[PDB]
DNA sequence: ATCGATGTATATATCTGACTCGTGCCTGGAGACTAGGGAGTAATCCCCTTGGCGGTTAAAACGCGGGGGACAGCGCGTACGTGCGTTTAAGCGGTGCTAGAGCTGTCTACGACCAATTGAGCGGCCTCGGCACCGGGATTCTGAT
DNA sequence: ATCAGAATCCCGGTGCCGAGGCCGCTCAATTGGTCGTAGACAGCTCTAGCACCGCTTAAACGCACGTACGCGCTGTCCCCCGCGTTTTAACCGCCAAGGGGATTACTCCCTAGTCTCCAGGCACGAGTCAGATATATACATCGAT
């Protein structure tokens, strides 16, 4: 007779644990690899050195944009009288921003 | 020769006035800057920075004598007429406001 | 303590429905 | 392998003095000199590089002449490295067995050769993994003479390949023992003459 | 081998559980990598343009703020 | 051995006039430095095109006054312009 | 007996008649009155004259804002799989614009 | 006689019809008037600030295009 | 003296160069404006104006008129991603909207 | 009344270059009069920002190139380079 | 007549899903 | 109600030449000379405007002193507006009886008087519908020597009030009819006695 | 699949009225020639970034079970659409007329600019104590009684 | 409603590195004066914006009809959450080394600057034909049947 929680109620403790802290949520190594990949996609093969503060800047602004995207899409999905999230709702919250997400 | 004194203490402001007067013409914003616009601009920056720091109301709840950027974010996202000024500007090591919707919480 | 500005440090004061 | 090549030629021409450009280009000899006759050299080094880059683009070099530009730029300027010397103990077949025995654990690797009359062979090694494309900026160089037990090594920042490099160098040669002498210097010809004399 | 799946199956869950999300579908873990990569393309495509303009070969942290400003989101704390 | 100046000293001085018992880390100094070198740039880059509209070649105090009444949202501007004006009257005393 | 269409089948001819039309859709007198009303609020009593091309300018910008607002809210309502629009849909598309509408 | 209800009901009907809206609810006729009002309050303040700076007493079409450009939408075609 | 040869004709450019150089000096974008910058900038504006007007003409002939009203400009700016992404924050005076019915509004 | 210079003639000339048989209304001339000043102001603002980052005190023809590859989205911007290069060489050879 | 500049006149090319 | 009245004061003093302001405030006399001692005349006129604005904001001004400022501005500058003369056809309570027929159907309207000693009443009238506040910028004026059967009127751009104003002047006076003389100009003092002395 | 009823794209006049092309004329391009001064370009140098390596370990991978939400189908009722008779005010031309935008003169305070102080702000430096981690109990929720 | 059973927190404790001063020092404010000059102020003109005035008619208002979509109710079923375990690379030091910012001296080109033109672009004017109605209709479409 173990203890199993209600499904769902771990998420509220997770939300209230993560909205407090100022840590980052993407590890520096895989984000570093996925950002060093793109310079070989844009600069015609030559590798550019990344100064190790600017990686933290991309690591900061990527989360500070993506969490806005996910929160606003969740607001849209809550508007749709359903409590979960979907690719349709990330699609919708990406569309109702015009070119402001893309420049 | 006389006993000199700064422009800032002659204007009673903390933000420097020689610095803003150096930047306001050698940053190519006009070929002429008047003798008063640096004083005014130092005043506006002074009022804005005091409006942010009065942060210290948020620091009482955390009981930390330092100010760390979580306090600054919880000040600026939670004060409207400074929120809209910095509405599309984020902050390093930011964090968001503690924010749950209404439909999510059970009975 | 020299500044203590007179304002109302109120809320996010949501738009999009009212006020 | 399409437009990284012309950018490699551009960034390697860019690392030359502005005054020795016609010399290294007439020593290079991929582009014709009539094509050289339409290039201004009072421009910026960026612009000179960009114009000769478009010239190399329209003449469509793939891989060889760029590595010749690399090894010739080192042939004029070898003191822009740090050179180690390995003492060992007990050319067509040499380079053939070398190519066949350096494609042993790592496959997509670029190898090139420059023969000199003083038994000197300069081997340029552009390194890479079986997954990664071969990088052109982490090169290594081997300077070897077939009458000495001494070899010169441009120890790149792609280390932990230099054991494999020296083992395939020894087995590619007619030798058995490999050893690193303790001396290294950023002037190649100093170690060259003090080990040819002594 | 694969380079896009570093943003791993609970890390996107960690981001959603920061942004007030109670339950996620099993398709967001693949779909949001597209948005993350599009945003990273539209930042680095200006960052390398800036630091290519100054004839340098590093990417200084000023030339990430100076690209994020051109995108529309200034990033403080890196002056 | 070359100097890149800051606003750290002035932020630290104005911290004394609002909260005399508090501290700020280095990253909070970074936030309150990049904030100032953003908002001063925004006000000047507004006032420049504003005085360039009316073909005046100067930037007086008045164009900064229009910049802060236009740029700052709402009632905050209503005090900031006051905080300018009293300030510049102090510059007409001495 | 009279002849009535099915409802909606008037509206589609209305759409295909209106998207081709480049006229203004707000009449000049009421919009001129409602734009002169706000200058009394904002200028502390004294009225300001309006160069009658600037009335056409605001008469253009009100449409350039409002038809995009309504189109995007209708798109977000189409995300909820319901054919009509609602104030929730306008509030949601009013929400996911950040501060760019007001900043 | 109320000066905000000049934007009448079939005008808003046809204005949604331009955007491609089939059916509009009975309560949009207040919310769209509200957002039209707040948009004009966020534009005309800037326009009269422009002209009050220039010591003029009418608002030129330039002095509302400049308020729009600072607000976030340029409008071409007005000199 | 010398020949009266405009600086535009030393590029074959239909946009003036002396105007751009005067605007870059007097408009206060720098202290000194180098001589290559207006030569470059007149070409960039020539290219952009031609890029609009060509698609404007293709919209014009597909309504069987000859003069271009702003409706063709709206229908030829917002019909290509290589220009729509440039002008997302610009409304056009009396432009209209693209012919745009959504997915599931149509009967059956 | 005195002098209000514009881009009215030049767009007419480039239209007669592209099209022999298309007229152009006065409102279209207004649109192509505001578009040219808008694009020119954006590119020159980016040129000034790039002058102000790298500490150089000028806007050379090199510094326009970064702005033109910056603003215009991708497959358009490259063509502008192969205009302007094809422009500027034709200046310097003459 | 020398215009019709060499570009790729293409679609709307909708965003928000990739492409 | 509060910003509007100081606003009207500020606008009306703003249209005054720089060397006469201390004159007309001396004729105004609402704020004392002690308040007047902070006018920094050696700056531009809008600074003078803001200074007298905050001065009259201090002493809690109201519309009587603002209208008095307006009518002294007329008494010292009558050559701005355009004056037309009317002629009637067959005094201490004239002030009280003229404010009866004005508020007959046009209710929310403001009227004021000031007296010259030649039986010349200067009358200020700022028109307004009974739906909104009357607007103090479209203000019309009537000067009338009660001895003469002639009257001078500068009515502003609010038309369809000239017949009501002249019929109110007819019924308030002891006359029966009014006529618009065909002469009019904006130089009042030259035509001030032009009906006399023929 | 008809056929009646209904918008509408098509088409010959016509009557514009916005092009647009003409035309002097200037005021802004353009040669011509300095100059100084900012940027190119070698040349060195130290710093900090990449490259490994070992080794922990705290997250990932996966799996598996179960249940709680998405979706689907179905009634039902209303709030919408839609024409219709009306009525009212928007827009039509037309007339003042006038406030007020613009345009010239002409000063005159005033800001650029050049030099000599000279100290205020900046780069190292160094304590030290505010804060980053345990830790152990002392709490607050919560899932099935 | 209770009660074990987890998360959490909080009172206390320890170690440590980043703030707060400290201190030399040096280059950029500052005083002081000169001098063009940008714009402040005053005055004049003409033009477009406002207030009517009638009118006339197209749209707005209300209303009656009616239906179909939004919503609530089952239901069901299956996809995702929550542990458990088990693998595995992220991270932390740690060494190194050398590529390359970052500075410095020096040196040309080149662009601001001033004349001296002088003519491309511009503000007026006239003749328009490219549209804007306007019949009308020939044909597509809606919807009963």
């Amino acid at each position: 007779k173990p203890h199993r929680y209600r499904p769902g109620t771990v998420a509220l403790r997770e939300i209230r644990r993560y909205q407090k802290s100022t840590e980052l949520l993407i590890r520096r190594q895989p984000f570093a690899r996925v950002v060093r990949e793109i310079c070989l996609l844009f600069t015609r093969g030559v590798d550019y050195r990344w100064q190790a503060m600017a990686l933290l800047a991309l690591q900061e602004a990527a989360e500070a944009f993506l969490v806005h995207l996910l929160e606003d899409a969740y607001l849209c999905s809550l508007h749709a009288r359903r409590v979960t999230l979907y690719p349709k709702d990330l699609q919708l919250a990406r569309r109702l921003r015009g070119l402001q997400g893309e420049g | 020769r006389a006993k000199a004194k700064t422009r800032s203490s002659r204007a009673g402001l903390q933000f420097p006035v020689g610095r803003v007067h150096r930047l306001l013409r050698k940053g190519n914003y006009s070929e002429r800057v008047g003798a008063g616009a640096p004083v005014y601009l130092a005043a506006v920056l002074e009022y804005l920075t005091a409006e942010i720091l009065e942060a210290g109301n948020a620091a009482r709840d955390n009981k930390k004598t330092r100010i760390i950027p979580r306090h600054l974010q919880l000040a600026i996202r939670n004060d409207e007429e400074l929120n809209k000024l910095l509405g599309r500007v984020t902050i390093a090591q930011g964090g968001v406001l503690p924010n749950i919707q209404a439909v999510l919480l059970p009975k | 303590n020299v500044r203590r500005t007179k304002r109302i440090r109120l809320k996010p004061l949501e738009y999009w429905r009212g006020e | 392998m399409d437009e990284v090549i012309v950018e490699y030629i551009r960034r390697t021409v860019l690392k030359i003095p502005r005054d020795e450009i016609m010399a290294v280009l007439q020593k290079w000899g991929f582009l014709s000199e009539a094509q050289l006759q339409t290039i201004n050299f009072r421009q910026t080094k960026e612009g000179i590089s960009h114009s000769v880059a478009q010239l190399c683009e329209e003449s469509s070099a793939d891989l060889k002449q760029a590595a010749l530009l690399d090894i010739i730029y080192n042939h004029i300027y070898p003191n822009k490295r740090v050179w180690s010397v390995y003492h060992m103990n007990k050319f067509r077949d040499f380079k053939k067995k070398f190519r066949r025995q350096i494609q042993s654990a790592l496959i997509n690797v670029t190898i090139n050769f420059r023969e000199y009359e003083d038994n000197a062979i300069w081997i340029r090694i552009a390194w890479g993994t079986p997954y990664t494309k071969p990088n052109q900026y982490k090169t290594s160089y081997v300077v070897y003479h077939s009458q000495t037990p001494y070899v010169f090594i441009s120890a790149s920042v792609l280390r932990s390949n230099l054991p494999l490099l020296c083992q395939a160098m020894v087995v590619a040669s007619n030798y058995h023992d490999i050893h690193e002498m303790e001396l290294r210097s950023h002037c190649l010809n100093s170690l060259k003459d003090i080990v040819f004399k002594r | 081998r694969d380079n896009i799946q570093g943003i791993t199956k609970p890390a996107i869950r960690r981001l959603a559980r920061r942004g007030g999300v109670k339950r996620i579908s099993g398709l967001i873990y693949e779909e949001t990598r597209g948005v993350l990569k599009v945003f990273l393309e539209n930042v680095i495509r200006d960052a390398v343009t800036y630091t290519e303009h100054a004839k340098r070969k590093t990417v200084t942290a000023m030339d990430v703020v100076y690209a994020l400003k051109r995108q529309g989101r200034t990033l403080y704390g890196f002056g | 051995r070359s100097r890149k100046e800051s606003y750290s000293i002035y932020v630290y001085k104005v911290l004394k006039q609002v909260h005399p018992d508090t501290g700020i880390s280095s990253k909070a100094m970074g936030i309150m430095n990049s904030f100032v070198n953003d908002i001063f740039e925004r006000i000047a880059g507004e006032a420049s095109r504003l005085a360039h509209y009316n073909k005046r070649s100067t930037i007086t105090s008045r164009e900064i006054q229009t910049a802060v009444r236009l740029l700052l949202p709402g009632e905050l501007a209503k005090h900031a312009v006051s905080e300018g004006t009293k300030a510049v009257t102090k510059y007409t005393s001495s």
